[PDB]
C-alpha cells in the first residue's frame, strides 16, 4: 500500500521557524492533495493546513491563519510545511495524510507515521 | 405516395464476394433508409438504420452508403446466413414503404 | 466554522454488547448537489495513527471489520458496534469536510 | 568604513533625469524608521562612468515596487525573496504608522 | 547604452546601513521571471523620485477602514466532482468526442481544460491613461472581461469588471467632464496574490474583511463623492462567502430585479448599488471557477448545471443593461463535449425521460447553443416534451415546480436559436408555440400580474410561466420583466414574420393562431388580405376581428360573410375514433376580451378538456360565449354549458 | 434479438383480431410502435406506427379504419386490433419498435417472431 513518512521534527525555540517535509510514496502523488494533522498529547487529533491536487487553492485554520505556509510540488514526490513566530502551545505530533480525490480537504485514508515538534526552553 | 425500387432483381453470388444493392427512391428521403435481411418465413433482421450507421450485433461485413435520392448496400464478405430477400425501407415520410425485394440466392 | 460536540466522551459496555457513539456537527454537513453526507469515523488507539472507518457517514470503509456500520444523516451521526471486542479498545473521532476540517472531542471505550 | 556617506538627506524638486532606470541602480540603501525622523531615504547608488551619483530619493514609492516585482515573480520564488518581502512590508507598516505631514519634509536635512 | 547591457553587474543588492548583513537579488531572476517592457514600465510608473508631499497627499486621500476583521471562513462547498468511479476522460489533443458515452453527462472531463476554456484572453490592466495608474501597478491579466458602460453624455461611469482565477477587480471610473476620476475600486480573492499597491497604500490598512482564504478590499477614495461609503463591508463579506451557492444565486436574482423595481437597472443616481452588483456578479463567477479548479475531474452534468445558473444571471443583468458585455471566455472543450452528447439523443428519448434528466440535457443544449446551432432533432424533442407535459398537465390544469424549470430552460434555449432549415422543425416549433399560448390561461396571467409584483421576495428560476412564451400579446414598485422575457422569443421566433403577405402593424393585435396551413389573427384591428368575421355582440366599447390568411399567401376558397351568432347546440361530447383533432378552441367575454386558448392532439385532450377542474365552465359571469375552429378557415360559434 | 407475441390463428373472415407484441427489455414508451405485415411470398407493407409517448398513431391509406394499433397503460404490451378480417389478409404480421423523430424513424429497429394469421375454411 502507502506509507506516509516525516521528517525534519525536533526541538525549537520560542517564535521561530521549522520544516516539516513529508515524503509521499507508493501512488501517483499528483491526482491526491495532502493535509497536516497535529496530535497534541493532552488531546487528539486537530487539522492544520491544505493543499491541491495542483497547488493553487491552499486551506488553512483559523487560530493559525497567516503563520504557515503549506508547499507541495507535484514533481517530485514531497510536502512541506513551514511555521512563523510559532507560539509556546504549538506542540503536538504532526501528521501528514493521503487527502482522497483533488480537493483541499475530504476524508483522509492514510495517515503517516508521524514526527513531533515541541517548543520549550 | 412515396415509391422506391431496387437494382438488380437477381444475383447469383456465390460466396466472399461483393455484391451492391441500389435502392432509388422518386423524391428525397434525406439518409433514413433501413436495409433488412428477411428469410422466407421468418421475421427480417433490420441490418443498417440511417443507410449508413451498423445496427448492434450486425458484422462489420455490410456497409451501406447514399443519400438524397441514392443508396446503396454494398455488403464486403458473404455468408450463407446473409443469404436472403433483402428490402430497403424509407424511414423519412409517411406511408412507409420497402423495396420489390432483391432475390439473392445462390449461383 | 463547524463543530462535533461527540458525546458520551467515556463509555463501557460488555463484551460482545451494542455500543453506540454518536457525533453532532453543528451545521449541515448535507451537500444539496450529490446529496451526500460528508462525514468520516476515525479509530485511533494509542501507539499508532488512526484509521478510517467511514466515508460518506453510510459508506463503510476498505479494510474495516465488518461489526461497525455508519447511520444518521444532516447533524446526528452514529458509528454502532454491532460486537465489541477486546481488540476494539480504541478512541473515536468524526470529521467533516463540507467546509474546512474540523474534528470533534473524544470518546474511548472501556470494558467492565 | 564605507557604508552610506549619510542616512539622512534632502529632496529637491530637479531629480527628473537624474533617476537612472530600474538597471542602473548597483544599490538601494533605506532607513531604519525614527532613525532620521519620520523621513523616507532611498539614497540610490548609480554609477555614471566612474562616478557614484547618490540620490536622495522618495522611500515609500520605491519600497511599494520592490513589493510589486517580488509579488509578480511571487510564482516563481525564493526563500531570501520571501523574508526580502517580509522586511519590507513590516518596514513599510512600521513607516505608515508613524507617518505624519511634520515628517513629510525631508529637505530639513540638507546639508548647510 | 540603452538597457540591453546597461546590466554589467552581477545582481543588485538591497542594503539597511543599520544592520551588518546584506540583501541579494540575482538580476537574471527579474529579468527571465518577468517581462524586461514590464520591468521597465514597473520602474516608471513608481514615480521614484516622486515628492514626499505628494505621497502623503496620496495617502490622505484614500479612506481606512478599522480593523482585517478575521472570520472562521473557508465559506461553503462550490465544487462537485466525479462519484468515486471510472468515468473520467483525459483529452490529450483531439480525442474524438465520439467515444464519450451515455446522453445525460454523467462521466467527468478536465478541469484545467474547461479553466482554460472559461480564461482564454489575456488583458493588460491598469494602463497609463486610467486612474488604476496611480492606485495600481500595471499588471497582464488573463480573464473575463465585463462592461456596464452606463452613459457618455458627461454621466456613464465605466464599471469596466474584471474575473480572474486569482482575483476580481471592479471600478467606478467618474468620466463627468474632466480628467479628475473617482476611480472606486473593489478587490476580492486570495490577498497573497493581488494587484500591487503604489507608495501611498498597503492591504494590511486596506483589507476591510479576511476569510482563512478570501479577503475584500475596497480602495476607493475618500474625497471623491461616495455615499456608498456609508456600508457595512463585513456584512457584505457574511452574505457573500457564508451562504450556500443556491442561496447566492437567489440573493443576486432578488437584487437585481429590486433594482428592475425602481428605474435603477436604466439610470444614473444609483451607479453605486448598480457597481456592488455587479461586484456580487463577479465573485459568484469567481467562486465558481475557484470551486472548479480546487479539483482536477469535474462533472458535465453539474458544470453545465453551474454554467446554465450563471448563463441565466448574464442574461437577466444584460435584461436591464443592453450594454452589458462580457468578453474573453471561450467555452470550446465544453461545447464540443456537449454537441456529440446531445446528438446521441433521439427526440423520443427526450420525451421519455423523467424531468431530472430533461434537465441536463437541455442545460448541455443551452451550453452548445450559445451560437443559436441548436439541433433539429433536439428541437423536436423540445416539441414532444412540450407535448408530454401538455398531456400531463390537462388533466388537473395546474402547474408545478419542475415543469416551470424545464420551461425556462427551454425557453433560454430557443431564446438564442437561429432559424432551422428543415421546414417541417419550423412548423412543428410553431405548433408548440400555439401549445404554449394555449398553456397561458387566464389564471396563470393572474398568477404572472399578481406574482410579478412584489419583487422582494420573487424567484425568478420558479416563477416561470407559459406565457413567457406563448403568442399572447396582452402582457398588460413593480417589476417589468414581462414584456423584457417576451421579447427573448418575440423577435426570435425562427422565422420571425409567421404572417407573411398582410404586413399589418403589431400594436393591437391580441392573439396569433398558427394552425397547420391556415394562420388566424385576432385583433381589435382588421388587416386587409381578405374578409374578417365581426362579433355582433358588441353592445360594450370593445372590438374583437378575426381573419384566416393562409401561409401560401392566398386570399379565402369562399367568400361568404358570417355578420351573426350562429347558436346550436350540436358536437357535444364527442365520440371514439378521432372526430376533433389539430383544431383549436378560443374563449372570450365580452368583459376581458380574449380569457384562453386551447389546442388538442390526441384524444386524451378533448376527454379531458370536460372536467370540473378544468379552467373552463365557471359561473364567473351568466353569459360566457365560446368558439369553435378547425383548419380551414371557417368560424362556427358554439352556445351552451354542458 | 426478436420480441415476443401472440400465437398463430385461423379465423373466420368478417371477424377482428388481437395481435399483440410484447415488450422484450426496457419498458416501451421510450420508443414507438410500428406494425408490419407480409402476405405469403410476398413483400412487406407498412401499415400503421404510434408514437407512444404521446398515444398519437397514424396509418397508411389502405388500412384506414381497419388496423387500429392501441398502447397498454404500463407501456409493455402493443395490441394491434385489425377489423373485419376480409378474404385476402393473411400474414406473418409483425411488430418493429423504433426510436426516433416525429414523422421519421431514425435509431432503432428490432422485430418480433410474428404471428402467422391465416384464412381457412
Amino acid at each position: 500500500e502507502v506509507q506516509l513518512l516525516e521528517s525534519g521534527g525536533g526541538v525549537v525555540r520560542p517564535g521561530g521557524s521549522l520544516r516539516l517535509s513529508c515524503a509521499a510514496s507508493g501512488f501517483t502523488f499528483d491526482d491526491y492533495g495532502m493535509s497536516w494533522v497535529r496530535q497534541s498529547p493532552g488531546k487528539g487529533l486537530e487539522w492544520v493546513s491544505g493543499i491541491n491536487w495542483n497547488g493553487g487553492s491552499l486551506s488553512y485554520a483559523d487560530s493559525i491563519q497567516g503563520r504557515f505556509t503549506i508547499s507541495r510540488d507535484n514533481a517530485e514526490n514531497s510536502l512541506y510545511l513551514q511555521m512563523h513566530s510559532l507560539r509556546a502551545e504549538d506542540t503536538a505530533l504532526y501528521y501528514c495524510a493521503r487527502v482522497q480525490g483533488s480537493g483541499s480537504y475530504n476524508n483522509f485514508d492514510y495517515w503517516g507515521q508521524g514526527t513531533l515538534v515541541t517548543v520549550s526552553s | 405516395d412515396i415509391q422506391l425500387t431496387q437494382s438488380p432483381s437477381s444475383v447469383s453470388a456465390s460466396v466472399g464476394d461483393r455484391v451492391t444493392i441500389s435502392c432509388r427512391a422518386s423524391q428525397g428521403i434525406s439518409s433514413w433508409l433501413v436495409w433488412y435481411q428477411q428469410k422466407p418465413g421468418k421475421a427480417p433482421k433490420p441490418l443498417i438504420y440511417a443507410a449508413s450507421s451498423l445496427q448492434n450485433g450486425v458484422p462489420a461485413r455490410f456497409s451501406g452508403s447514399g443519400s438524397g435520392t441514392d443508396f446503396t448496400l454494398t455488403i464486403n464478405s458473404l455468408q450463407p446466413e446473409d443469404f436472403a430477400t433483402y428490402y430497403c425501407q424509407q424511414a423519412n415520410s409517411f406511408p412507409y414503404t420497402f423495396g420489390q425485394g432483391t432475390k439473392l440466392e445462390i449461383k | 466554522d463547524i463543530v462535533m460536540t461527540q458525546s458520551p466522551d467515556s463509555l463501557s459496555v460488555s463484551l460482545g454488547e451494542r455500543a453506540t457513539i454518536n457525533c453532532k456537527s453543528s451545521q449541515s454537513v448535507l451537500y444539496s448537489s450529490n446529496n451526500k453526507n460528508y462525514l468520516a469515523w476515525y479509530q485511533q488507539k494509542p501507539g499508532q495513527p488512526p484509521k478510517l472507518l467511514i466515508y460518506w457517514a453510510s459508506t463503510r470503509g476498505s479494510g474495516v471489520p465488518d461489526r461497525f456500520s455508519g447511520s444518521g444523516s444532516g447533524t446526528d451521526f452514529t458509528l454502532t458496534i454491532s460486537s465489541l471486542q477486546a481488540e476494539d479498545v480504541a478512541v473515536y473521532y468524526c470529521q467533516q469536510y463540507y467546509n474546512s476540517p474540523r474534528f470533534g472531542g473524544w470518546t474511548k471505550v472501556e470494558i467492565k | 568604513i564605507q557604508y552610506v556617506a549619510l542616512p539622512c538627506c534632502a529632496i529637491q524638486a530637479s531629480a527628473a533625469s537624474t533617476l537612472p532606470l530600474f538597471f542602473a541602480v548597483h544599490s538601494i540603501h533605506f532607513a531604519d524608521p525614527n532613525h532620521c525622523n519620520g523621513v523616507c531615504i532611498a539614497k540610490l547608488r548609480s554609477k555614471t562612468g566612474d562616478i557614484t551619483v547618490e540620490t536622495c530619493v522618495n522611500g515609500f514609492n520605491l519600497r511599494s515596487f520592490l513589493v510589486a516585482v517580488v509579488r509578480r515573480l511571487g510564482s516563481w520564488a525564493s526563500q531570501e525573496n520571501l523574508r526580502l518581502l517580509w522586511y519590507l512590508q513590516r518596514s513599510l507598516t512600521a513607516y505608515t504608522v508613524g507617518f505624519n505631514a511634520t515628517t513629510a519634509d525631508s529637505s530639513i536635512h540638507n546639508v548647510n | 547604452s540603452a538597457t540591453q547591457l546597461i546590466n554589467g553587474r552581477t545582481n543588485l543588492s538591497i542594503e539597511l546601513e543599520f544592520n551588518g548583513t546584506s540583501f541579494f537579488l540575482n538580476w537574471q531572476n527579474l529579468l527571465n521571471v518577468i517581462t524586461e517592457p514590464a520591468l521597465t514600465e514597473l520602474w516608471t510608473s513608481a514615480e521614484v523620485a516622486e515628492d514626499l508631499r505628494v505621497t502623503l497627499k496620496k495617502r490622505q486621500s484614500l479612506f481606512f477602514p478599522n480593523k482585517t476583521v478575521v472570520i472562521s471562513g473557508d465559506g461553503h462547498r462550490y465544487t462537485c466532482e466525479v462519484p468515486t468511479s471510472s468515468q473520467t476522460y483525459n483529452i490529450t489533443k483531439g480525442f474524438n468526442y465520439s467515444a464519450l458515452p451515455g446522453h445525460l453527462g454523467g462521466f467527468g472531463i478536465n478541469a484545467r481544460l474547461v479553466l482554460g476554456d472559461i480564461f482564454a484572453s489575456k488583458w493588460s490592466l491598469f494602463a497609463r491613461d486610467t486612474p488604476e495608474y496611480r492606485v495600481f501597478y500595471p499588471m497582464n491579466v488573463m480573464a473575463v472581461k465585463f462592461s456596464i458602460s452606463i452613459g457618455n453624455n458627461e454621466s456613464g461611469v465605466a464599471l469596466y469588471g474584471v474575473v480572474s482565477e486569482d482575483f476580481v477587480v471592479v471600478t467606478l471610473h467618474n468620466r463627468s467632464k474632466e480628467a479628475n476620476e473617482t476611480a472606486s475600486h473593489l478587490l476580492f480573492g486570495l490577498p497573497d496574490s493581488l494587484p500591487s499597491l503604489k507608495g501611498h497604500a498597503t492591504y494590511d490598512e486596506l483589507t476591510f474583511a479576511r476569510n482563512a482564504k478570501y479577503a475584500l478590499v475596497a480602495i476607493l477614495p475618500k474625497d471623491s463623492y461616495q455615499t456608498l461609503l456609508t456600508e457595512n463591508y463585513t456584512r457584505i463579506f457574511l452574505n457573500m462567502t457564508e451562504s450556500t451557492p443556491l442561496e447566492f444565486t437567489r440573493t443576486i436574482q432578488t437584487r437585481i430585479v429590486s433594482i428592475e423595481a425602481r428605474r435603477a437597472c436604466a439610470a444614473q443616481e444609483a451607479a453605486p448599488d448598480i457597481f456592488l452588483v455587479l461586484f456580487q456578479m463577479l465573485v459568484a463567477h469567481f467562486l465558481v471557477a475557484r470551486g472548479i479548479a480546487e479539483h482536477r475531474f469535474v462533472e458535465v452534468d453539474c458544470v453545465c448545471r453551474q454554467y446554465a445558473e450563471l448563463y441565466f444571471l448574464r442574461r437577466i443583468s444584460r435584461l436591464c443593461m443592453p450594454t452589458f458585455t462580457t468578453v474573453g471566455y471561450n467555452h470550446t472543450t465544453l461545447g464540443a463535449v456537449a454537441a456529440t452528447q446531445i446528438a446521441r439523443v433521439s427526440a423520443t428519448k427526450l420525451a421519455s425521460l423523467p424531468r431530472s434528466s430533461q434537465e441536463t440535457v437541455l442545460a448541455m443544449v443551452q451550453l452548445g447553443a450559445r451560437d443559436g446551432a441548436v439541433p433539429s432533432s433536439i428541437l423536436e424533442g423540445i416539441a414532444m416534451v412540450v407535448e408530454h407535459m401538455y398531456t400531463a398537465y390537462t388533466y388537473v390544469y395546474t402547474l408545478g415546480d419542475t415543469e416551470r424549470k424545464l420551461m425556462l430552460d427551454i425557453h433560454t434555449v430557443l431564446t438564442d436559436s437561429c432559424p432551422p432549415k428543415d421546414s417541417g422543425v419550423s412548423e412543428k416549433l410553431l405548433r408548440t408555440y400555439l401549445m404554449f399560448t394555449s398553456m397561458c390561461t387566464n389564471i396563470e396571467l393572474g398568477e404572472m400580474i399578481a406574482r410579478f409584483s412584489k419583487p422582494d421576495s420573487l424567484n425568478i428560476y420558479r416563477a416561470f410561466s407559459p406565457c413567457f412564451l406563448g403568442l399572447r400579446y396582452d402582457l398588460h414598485g413593480t417589476s417589468g420583466f414581462a414584456e423584457l422575457l417576451h421579447a427573448l422569443h418575440l423577435d426570435s421566433l425562427n422565422l420571425i414574420p409567421a404572417i407573411n403577405c398582410s404586413k399589418i402593424t403589431a400594436d393591437k393585435i391580441i392573439a396569433t393562431v398558427p394552425l397547420p396551413h391556415v394562420t388566424y389573427i385576432i385583433s381589435s384591428e382588421a388587416l386587409s388580405n381578405a374578409v374578417v368575421y365581426e362579433v355582433s355582440e358588441i353592445f360594450l366599447k370593445s372590438a374583437m376581428f378575426i381573419s384566416a390568411i393562409k401561409p401560401d399567401c392566398s386570399g379565402f376558397n369562399f367568400s361568404q360573410i358570417d355578420r351573426h351568432i350562429p347558436i346550436v347546440y350540436n358536437i357535444s361530447t364527442p365520440r371514439r375514433g378521432c372526430p376533433l383533432c389539430d383544431s383549436v378552441i378560443m374563449s372570450y367575454d365580452e368583459s376581458d376580451g380574449l380569457q384562453s386558448l386551447m389546442y388538442v392532439t390526441n384524444e386524451r385532450v378533448q376527454t379531458n378538456l370536460f372536467l370540473d377542474k378544468s379552467p373552463f365552465f365557471d359561473n364567473n359571469n351568466l353569459h360566457i360565449h365560446y368558439l369553435w375552429l378547425r383548419d380551414n378557415g371557417t368560424v362556427v360559434e358554439i352556445r351552451g354549458m354542458y | 434479438v426478436q420480441l415476443v407475441q401472440s400465437g398463430p390463428e385461423v379465423k373466420k373472415p368478417g371477424s377482428s383480431v388481437k395481435v399483440s407484441c410484447k415488450a422484450s427489455g426496457d419498458s416501451f414508451s421510450s420508443n414507438t410502435i410500428s406494425w408490419v405485415r407480409q402476405a405469403p411470398g410476398q413483400g412487406l407493407e407498412w401499415m400503421g406506427r404510434l408514437i407512444t409517448i404521446l398515444g398519437t398513431a397514424n396509418y397508411a391509406q389502405k388500412f384506414q379504419g381497419r388496423v387500429t394499433i392501441t398502447a397498454d397503460e404500463t407501456a409493455t404490451t402493443a395490441y394491434m386490433e385489425l377489423s373485419s378480417l376480409r378474404s385476402e389478409d393473411t400474414a406473418i404480421y409483425y411488430c418493429a419498435i423504433s426510436e426516433g423523430g416525429y414523422t421519421y424513424d431514425s435509431g432503432s429497429y428490432i422485430w418480433g417472431q410474428g404471428t402467422l394469421v391465416t384464412v381457412s375454411s
